[PDB]
């Protein structure tokens, strides 16, 4: 009769991969209604807002996620990406470096994604 | 990739 938070997150994940970003973000919003203390729902929605060029909305969701999970690699990484697109280069680099440190501490492996993002951000700061 | 939902 009613979807669980997990059903809604799964539906949002499918819409995200399907390039339906506003629809995915709304699904994560419905998951948040059901369980508002889960940081992943906010970081997932932040990534949707990034793909929608809605940087202020993405930044707010990263901040919410960080209140719920201060160790979140993705909250720091997406926050850094947000700030990079808003030309806040020093803050972007700090958050990407923090994502690097947290990923190493948590033994996560994203390939060279985080160092590559750092190089991109430093080059953009210099080129601007 | 890190550029993905969880």
């Amino acid at each position: 009769k009613s979807p669980s938070a997990q059903e809604l997150k799964e539906q949002g994940n499918r819409l995200f991969v399907g390039r339906k970003y506003p629809e995915a973000a709304a699904c994560y919003g419905r998951a948040i209604t059901r369980n508002p203390l889960v940081a992943v729902y906010y970081t997932n929605r932040a990534l949707c807002y990034l793909k929608m060029q809605q940087h202020e909305q993405a930044l707010a969701d990263c901040r919410r996620a960080l209140e719920l999970d201060g160790q979140s690699v993705k909250a720091h990484f997406f926050l850094g990406q947000c700030q990079l697109e808003m030309e806040s280069y020093d803050e972007a680099i700090a958050n990407l470096q923090r994502a690097y440190s947290l990923a190493k501490e948590q033994r996560l492996n994203f390939g060279d994604d985080i160092p590559s993002a750092l190089r991109i951000a430093k080059k953009k700061r210099w080129n601007s | 990739s890190i550029d993905m939902v969880d």
